């Protein structure tokens, strides 16, 4: 099988060269075309480039020139995809399609943020109202910079009405939420909390939930 | 008469038919540039 997906990149400090690595091995060596393919949050699927291993042929698109090379190395069997002298559009999904009588071979996909921001900590808000058989729960994130977000309800035992929410852009903050559905036995019988997590900022927020 | 002639050998329907002619062309390649001039190339049998 074609072992095994593709790496991660954070946000760099604008002027520095990152750099993808695509570890794709499913020998086959070395006489294809890896295309990269690239889609944004509006769904599109556009497509980056290809590159050979054989003699060293790349290819580019007019919206991605100038200058992301795809740089092939027959040893470590890897593809680079990554664009310098970059702006804030490039966040976006990074796929690795290899190549067949389609585009059959997919990788897994890394989305690269970058920009010149600062890592803000999230804070959880109680959304608790102050009747009914069941009631809704939830607490709101508010103003956090980069992507990476954690959601968590009671840590794995309370995770069956949890929707997972988009968090949607505004003001340059990032807001998501997370409502989960509670009964009226446990509430406020048992202590419902919620902790989310920020990886880029290493911060952990956490609050119990009270009836107000 | 006049006595005649002309015997309609080529008006026949093997020598009208029997004829080499070319149907299709295949076009494939080495390296792979694009698809097509692709390597590998097929064609379902149609006249």
């Amino acid at each position: 099988q074609v072992q095994l997906q593709q790496s991660g990149s954070e946000l760099v400090r604008p002027g520095a060269s990152v750099k993808l690595s695509c570890r794709a091995s499913g020998y086959t060596f070395t006489t294809y075309w890896m295309h990269w393919v690239k889609q944004r949050p509006g769904q599109g699927l556009e497509w980056i480039g290809n590159i050979y291993p054989h003699s060293g042929n790349t290819n580019y698109d007019e919206r991605f020139k100038s200058k992301a090379t795809l740089t092939v190395d027959t040893s470590s069997s890897t593809a680079y995809m990554q664009l310098s002298s970059l702006t804030s559009e490039d966040s976006a999904v990074y796929y690795c399609t290899r190549d067949l009588r389609g585009f059959a071979y997919w990788g897994q996909g890394t989305t690269v943020t970058v920009s010149s921001p600062k890592t803000t900590p999230p804070s959880v808000y109680p959304l608790a109202p102050a009747a009914a058989s069941m009631v809704t729960l939830g607490c709101l994130v508010k103003g956090y910079f980069p992507e990476p977000v954690t959601v968590t309800w009671n840590s794995g035992s309370l995770s069956s009405g949890v929707h997972t929410f988009p968090a949607v852009l505004q003001s340059d903050l990032y807001t998501l939420s997370s409502s989960v559905t509670v009964p009226s036995s446990t509430w406020p019988s048992e202590t419902v909390t919620c902790n989310v997590a920020h990886p880029a900022s290493s911060t952990k927020v956490d609050k119990k939930i009270v009836p107000r | 008469h006049v006595i005649n002639y002309h015997t309609r050998s080529e008006s026949s329907i093997e020598n009208f038919m029997g004829r080499a002619a070319c149907v299709y062309i295949a076009q494939y390649a080495t390296e792979k540039v694009n698809d097509e001039l692709d390597r590998y190339t097929n064609w379902e049998i149609t006249t």
